């Protein structure tokens, strides 16, 4: 492995959001910045392929402070804390190269007004719906179209503070202000059925969290779990939310991301004929600032945790392919963290893990 | 502002 520090040059602004989308890492945030990196240039430079000096986004545009990015190939859902916007034919199909803005088509899709806001949007591919977490109800949106679908209503003492899309599209997850988390049946059509409420579970912050499950569905992680002061641990979606193993203890209440890689990997340990078969997830150590990878199978770091930021991490994503993650932080540092197959093993056919959902 | 570039052992 190798760690790409790259500092941006935007001045005074800040990045709060990433997205791998595409052959891209995209990056928004404050004064309504995007600025697209490809993935394989960011890779290259940190296997010295091409040099740091070429580094620079292949585009940049200007949409209010952005928090949300999400999409496919066909659109880009941006947000702030009162509006979304959706930028579509943002990739040229036909080359898999980025488009100019000018080439763009936008949309102003959602805009809430004070004392309303945004505390959430995540994009669930399978059910075709975006889902905006406000501050208190979830909405329910078709994607595209941005038809409204429907509206789940919470208690007026429990904040909708994130969601955690599930990766088989049956369920959404809601954790909340008053400890809660919340699990949804959804439907494609936006029907919405309560299954599971555990209660004092979980301490949130009045953060924006960036939280994945595992790309099997059998994991629930949570930051500042309160069951089993507060720890990062993961729960059994298949047996009743147990804790099954902690990461972290204490878990800071500046920790904001935990994001599982969506590749599930297998090693071989070629010495003794045997193989393994495990998930990453990325997240903080009890320091601020710090990465952390955990081999979910081993259930060890990778390696120790790592200081790379003054500040507390802002957002991290994973490329679609496993081998890279990205990193940012209010340092203005774009992280690259671009894994071999030496250090990894093979990223397994997609199979193995729609297997495991069943 | 310049990039680092560093080799991080793995366990």
């Amino acid at each position: 492995m190798r760690l790409l520090k790259y500092p941006l040059d935007i001045h005074n602004e800040q990045v709060n959001a990433l997205a791998a989308l595409g052959p891209y890492i995209i990056l928004a945030g404050s004064g309504g910045h995007v600025m697209a990196w490809r993935q394989q240039q960011l890779v290259d430079t940190a296997f010295d392929r091409v040099m740091i000096k070429d580094l620079k986004p292949e585009v940049s545009f200007q949409v209010g402070d952005i928090f949300f990015i999400t999409g496919d190939l066909e659109t880009l859902y941006i947000g702030s804390e009162h509006r979304l916007w959706g930028y579509s034919g943002w990739l040229c199909r036909d080359t898999n190269n980025i488009n100019s803005v000018e080439k763009m088509n936008s949309k102003l899709l959602f805009e809430c007004k004070s004392p309303s806001t945004i505390t959430d949007v995540k994009y669930d591919i399978n059910l075709g719906i975006l889902f905006v977490l406000l501050s208190n109800k979830i909405l329910l949106f078709r994607h595209k179209t941005f038809d409204k679908l429907s509206e789940i209503t919470i208690d007026k003492a429990s904040k909708p503070i994130t969601g955690i899309i599930d990766p088989t599209g049956q369920t959404f997850t809601v954790m909340t202000s008053d400890r809660s988390i919340l699990v949804y049946q959804i439907n494609k059509t936006g029907t919405h059925k309560l299954i599971n409420k555990l209660t004092q579970h979980v301490q949130m912050y009045p953060l924006h969290y960036r939280i994945s499950m595992s790309p099997q569905a059998d994991i629930l992680p949570v930051i500042n779990s309160v069951k089993g002061t507060s720890c990062t641990a993961l729960l059994d979606r298949n047996n009743n939310y147990k804790v099954t193993k902690t990461l972290v203890t204490p878990s800071s209440n500046g920790c904001r991301v935990l994001v599982y890689s969506p590749a599930f990997y297998e090693k071989p340990n070629l010495k003794k004929g045997t193989s393994t078969r495990y998930n990453l997830i990325a997240t903080s150590g009890s320091t601020d600032g710090t990465i952390l990878v955990w081999n979910t199978k081993r259930m060890k770091p990778l390696f120790n945790a790592l200081q790379v930021s003054s500040t507390a991490i802002n957002d991290m994503s994973w490329s679609q392919d496993g081998f890279t993650l990205f990193a940012i932080s209010n340092d203005a540092t774009l992280y690259t963290f671009a894994f071999q197959e030496k250090d990894l093993g093979v990223a397994l056919p997609q199979t193995e893990i729609k297997s495991l959902q069943e | 502002e310049p990039s680092i570039l560093i080799d991080v052992p793995l366990y």
